[PDB]
């Protein structure tokens, strides 16, 4: 790739490269926009961040990542036991047990840190874990009232379809019609603060003591961010402004990637094609997953 | 409430430093932004530069390496200099009050705005001419008259622009008609003004013109009569 | 730079399109400028006009991107015959240094006006300096285009003429000078000199004689 910057965070590049066409002997000099996070410099000649470890399969633009409820059923001759006790800790005896053939409608919503679109606690924010005394065991919070997160990618993107071969059409990121803004999310203060003092008083029921909230540890982008899906593109929001209180909006600056590995697998990625137009999604925040230090 | 007025030398030799000034009236000088604009024959309005209320400079890339926009907060005087002047730098120079605007299109915290300036009150303008030719005072000759009559004065060979004509030192203003100049092949202009006036007062009320040519400091005045 | 010619009829509404389209959210300025005249600001925001400018000068607000910036001059008169500039600022382009190309609105359909020719003989003081210069002053005509022709008795003369180009007055009319320069000898030896001004398909002549 031969890339230059964009305009006189969220860095975007305008990269021109030689590309194949419908005929093997002929080439084409086409250009595309690549988010800076999907692309590394060689040492301005750049390179797609995945080419040195694995190939990438871009999504068929007709399928959707829309999470819709899945019902898991048990075969004939088996059964599923549903615990109906409200304040059920998740582990141990359950006094209100009923049997069902299938589970309820479970939406495969992939997210990080914050659990979006889920089942709430019927009363009192319930906390679940294995060995609470062990910090290496993940804690899972489940809110009782859902705070509403409001995300949107404002830039009016356009889809530019290349033709890298007979029937193979790579959809490149075209121009940005209109203003260039910053993708982000809004959640309500005095509501995240109202529901964080709820998670607070339940964290102290197991830990006697002052409790503190901080940001992620550090490392990969998927590990240290509120990575989720929104209208087709994969956001990577920075939640340092959400977990920052020791016991009007709060805006989370989000970056957007196109080369995602999803399941952290051994060399397999997907190129998320650019969604044309404006993207905006609204998601309930029903759950949480923390990690104690010691 | 706030007015402006430019000042200049009228003539500047090539490859020398041009210097102009402006006088702000009815307003503080270190309160607003000030700009400089010039219009040459054949070229549109060209924005030279601008000075801030914090007195910070920012010049057009067309002449960043030749312009110094100073200031004098003791009075209300704004400065401008032009190093190494050539023949193309001759134009009518203006000084206006730039008003800073803040257009916000996204989030003010993400930096999604852009600053834009607009100049609402301008000065009258100062004419400067770039030529190695020397200055020269005019030679106003009177034009005697003859329902109404017409009378004027022939401001002959003079260089450079401009020249001012006033009748009765500003008393007679109705019917005046100062014509544009004429650049002769000899290299210097020639102007003529006239004034239509009732035929009754041809002998009594004296008519006296007043010619001002600052680029040579040759101030003259003459009288017209049959 | 290079100019865009525009022509509207008297009393109509002028729709002056801006030079450079905006790539994003914009902040446009409209200046009315005349050659040899201090430019006046018509509209400084996308539609905000300052004190004194009549309501007939209106712009397009940038409520939604895509809408183009235009200056709308309703009920054009003879005074709206000037250069208009579009100072285009936006969120994507750099620092809007230049005012852009000028569009010169020329309001058509103005009534016609006849010249006011006036010819002065050489002064006594000027003739004493051994230099004679007749002066023919044309004024208050429209459209701004005339033709001068100097007569030396019967035969004409053109060697020694210096004629101004038309120039708009304060009454939206045009004027021009006309100087014939000759030696004081040929002023006295000729019977009469004339100044023939041809405006449109008509000619008017105001002569003078050495007496
Ligand atoms: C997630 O969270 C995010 C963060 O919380 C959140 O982000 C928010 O996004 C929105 C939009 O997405 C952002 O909204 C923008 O806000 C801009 C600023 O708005 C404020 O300021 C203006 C102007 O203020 C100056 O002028 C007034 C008087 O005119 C003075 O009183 C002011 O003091 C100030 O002037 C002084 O200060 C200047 C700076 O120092 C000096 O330079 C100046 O000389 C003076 O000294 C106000 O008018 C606004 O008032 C409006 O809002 C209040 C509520 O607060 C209303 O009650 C009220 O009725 C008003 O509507 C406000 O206070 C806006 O400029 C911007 O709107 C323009 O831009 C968009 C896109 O560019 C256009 O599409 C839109 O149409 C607007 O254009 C109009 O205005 C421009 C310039 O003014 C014109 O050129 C243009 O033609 C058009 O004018 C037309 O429409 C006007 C009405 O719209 C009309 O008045 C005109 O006459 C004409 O017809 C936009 O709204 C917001 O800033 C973000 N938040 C933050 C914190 O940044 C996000 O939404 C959340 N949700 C998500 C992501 O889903
Ligand atoms: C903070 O983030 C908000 C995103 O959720 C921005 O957008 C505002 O959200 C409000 C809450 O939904 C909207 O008001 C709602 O309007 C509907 C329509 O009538 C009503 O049903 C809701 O009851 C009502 N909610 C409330 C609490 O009033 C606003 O309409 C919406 N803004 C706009 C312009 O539409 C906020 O703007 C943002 N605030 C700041 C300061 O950044
Ligand atoms: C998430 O945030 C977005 C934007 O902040 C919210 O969208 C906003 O929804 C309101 C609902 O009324 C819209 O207001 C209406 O807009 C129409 C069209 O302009 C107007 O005719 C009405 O009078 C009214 O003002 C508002 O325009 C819209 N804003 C945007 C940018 O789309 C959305 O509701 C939020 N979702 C939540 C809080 O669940
Ligand atoms: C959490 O749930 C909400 C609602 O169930 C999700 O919002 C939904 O987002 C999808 C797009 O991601 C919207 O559906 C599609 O929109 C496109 C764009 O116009 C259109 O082409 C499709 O036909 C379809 O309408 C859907 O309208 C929207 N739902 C609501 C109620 O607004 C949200 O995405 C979920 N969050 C996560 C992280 O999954
Ligand atoms: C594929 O590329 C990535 C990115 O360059 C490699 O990870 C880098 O490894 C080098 C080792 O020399 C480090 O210097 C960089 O800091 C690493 N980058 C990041 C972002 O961690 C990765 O190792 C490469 N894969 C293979 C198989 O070589
Ligand atoms: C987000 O949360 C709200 C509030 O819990 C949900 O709205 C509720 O939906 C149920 C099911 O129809 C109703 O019985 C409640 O009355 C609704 N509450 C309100 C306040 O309207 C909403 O369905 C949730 N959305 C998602 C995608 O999870
Ligand atoms: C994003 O930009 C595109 C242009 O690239 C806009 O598409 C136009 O939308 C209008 C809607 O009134 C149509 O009339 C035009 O025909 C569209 N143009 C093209 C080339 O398709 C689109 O509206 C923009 N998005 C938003 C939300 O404004
Ligand atoms: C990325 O850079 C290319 C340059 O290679 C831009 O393409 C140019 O666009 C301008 C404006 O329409 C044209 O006048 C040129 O002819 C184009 N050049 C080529 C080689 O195609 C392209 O517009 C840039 N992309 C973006 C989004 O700005
Ligand atoms: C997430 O956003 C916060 C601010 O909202 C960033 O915090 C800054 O981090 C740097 C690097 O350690 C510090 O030097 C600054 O003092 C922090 N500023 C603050 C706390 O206001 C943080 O870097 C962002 N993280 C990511 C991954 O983008
Ligand atoms: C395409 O390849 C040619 C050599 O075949 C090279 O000179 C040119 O720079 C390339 N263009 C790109 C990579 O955009
Ligand atoms: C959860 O609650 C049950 C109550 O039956 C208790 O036995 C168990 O130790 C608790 N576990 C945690 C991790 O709180
Ligand atoms: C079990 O749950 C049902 C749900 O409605 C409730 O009616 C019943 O009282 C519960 N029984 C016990 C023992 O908790
Ligand atoms: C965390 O809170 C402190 C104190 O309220 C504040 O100064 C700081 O900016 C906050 N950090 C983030 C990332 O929001």
């Amino acid at each position: 790739l031969h890339c230059t910057n964009f305009n006189p965070r969220e860095e975007i590049k305008n990269c021109s490269f030689n590309m194949t066409t419908e005929l093997r002997d002929k080439k084409q000099r086409v250009h595309s926009l690549f988010y800076k996070l999907d692309i590394v410099q060689i040492n301005s000649e750049y390179r797609l961040i995945n080419c040195n470890t694995s190939a990438c399969t871009q999504a068929c633009p007709k399928v959707s990542f829309e999470p819709i409820p899945i019902h898991y059923c048990a075969p004939a001759g088996f059964a599923i036991l549903k615990c109906k006790d409200e304040e059920f800790n998740g582990t141990g005896p359950c006094k209100n047990v009923s049997t069902v053939q299938c589970t309820h409608g479970i939406k495969p919503v992939v997210s990080t840190q914050l659990l979006l679109n889920g089942s709430l606690a019927k009363k009192e924010v319930k906390i679940r874990s294995e060995n609470i005394t062990n910090n290496v065991k993940t804690i899972i919070v489940q809110l009782v009232n859902p705070v509403i997160i409001n995300c949107t990618r404002p830039n009016n993107n356009t889809r530019k379809s290349i033709r890298i071969g007979p029937g193979q059409a790579f959809y490149a990121t075209g121009a940005i019609i209109g203003d260039i803004r910053q993708a982000h999310c809004n959640v309500s203060r005095s509501d995240w603060n109202k529901t964080l003092q709820q998670v607070a008083r339940q964290l102290r029921k197991h830990f006697v003591k002052t409790i503190i909230f901080t940001n992620s540890s550090g490392g990969d982008l998927e590990v240290t961010t509120h990575s989720f899906n929104c209208g087709g593109e994969f956001f990577y929001c920075n939640t340092s402004g959400l977990f920052n209180s020791t016991w009007e909006n709060i805006t989370l600056p989000c970056r957007i990637k196109q080369i995602i590995n999803m399941w952290q697998r051994t060399g397999q990625c997907m190129y998320a094609p650019p969604i044309p137009g404006v993207i905006s999604c609204v998601s309930n925040i029903t759950g949480l997953l923390l990690t104690r230090d010691g | 409430q706030v007015q402006l007025q430019e000042s200049g030398p009228g003539l500047v030799k090539p490859s020398e430093t041009l210097s102009l000034t402006c006088t702000v009236s009815g307003g503080s000088i270190s309160n607003y932004y000030w700009s400089w604009i010039r219009q040459s024959p054949g070229k549109g309005l060209e924005w030279i530069g601008y000075i801030s209320d914090s007195e910070s400079t920012n010049y057009n890339p067309s002449l960043k390496s030749r312009v110094i926009i100073s200031v004098d907060t003791s009075k209300n005087q704004l400065s401008l200099k032009l190093n190494s002047v050539t023949a193309a730098d001759s134009a009518i120079y203006y000084c206006a009050r730039a008003q800073q605007g803040k257009r916000i299109y996204g989030m003010v915290s993400f930096g999604e705005f852009f600053y834009y300036y607009y100049m609402d009150v301008w000065g009258k303008g100062t004419t400067v001419t770039v030529s190695s030719a020397s200055t020269k005072g005019p030679s106003v000759f009177p034009l005697a008259p003859s329902g109404t009559a017409a009378l004027g004065c022939l401001v002959k060979d003079y260089f450079p622009e401009p020249v001012t004509v006033s009748w009765n030192s500003g008393a007679l203003t109705s019917g005046v008609h100062t014509f544009p100049a004429v650049l002769q092949s000899s290299g210097l202009y020639s102007l003529s003004s006239v004034v239509t006036v009732p035929s009754s007062s041809l002998g009594t009320q004296t008519y006296i013109c007043n010619v001002n040519h600052k680029p040579s400091n040759t101030k003259v005045d003459k009288k017209v009569e049959p | 730079s290079y100019v865009r010619p525009l022509s509207v009829a008297l009393g109509e509404t002028a729709s002056i399109s801006c030079g450079r389209q905006a790539l994003g959210s914009r902040a446009v300025q409209w200046y009315q400028h005349r050659p040899g005249q201090a430019p006046i600001l018509l509209i400084y925001n996308n539609q905000d006009r300052p004190s004194g400018i009549p309501e007939r000068f209106s712009g397009t607000p940038d409520i939604n991107f895509g809408t183009r910036a235009t200056l709308t001059i309703s009920g054009v008169e003879a005074g709206d015959e000037a250069d208009y500039y579009c100072h285009m600022w936006d969120s994507r382009s750099g620092f809007s240094w230049s005012f852009g190309g000028a569009t010169r609105l020329t309001v058509l359909g103005q009534p016609k006006a006849a010249p006011s020719v006036t010819l002065f003989p050489p002064s006594s003081e000027e003739l004493q300096a051994n230099k004679a210069t007749l002066v023919c002053l044309i004024s208050d005509f429209y459209p701004g285009a005339v033709t001068v022709a100097w007569k030396a008795d019967s035969s004409p003369v053109k060697a020694g003429v210096e004629t101004t180009t038309p120039s708009k007055q304060s009454n939206n009319k045009y004027a021009a000078s006309s100087y014939l320069s000759l030696t004081p000898m040929q002023w006295k030896m000729h019977k009469s000199y004339s100044c023939q001004v041809t405006h449109e398909g008509s000619t008017v002549e105001k002569t003078v004689a050495p007496t």
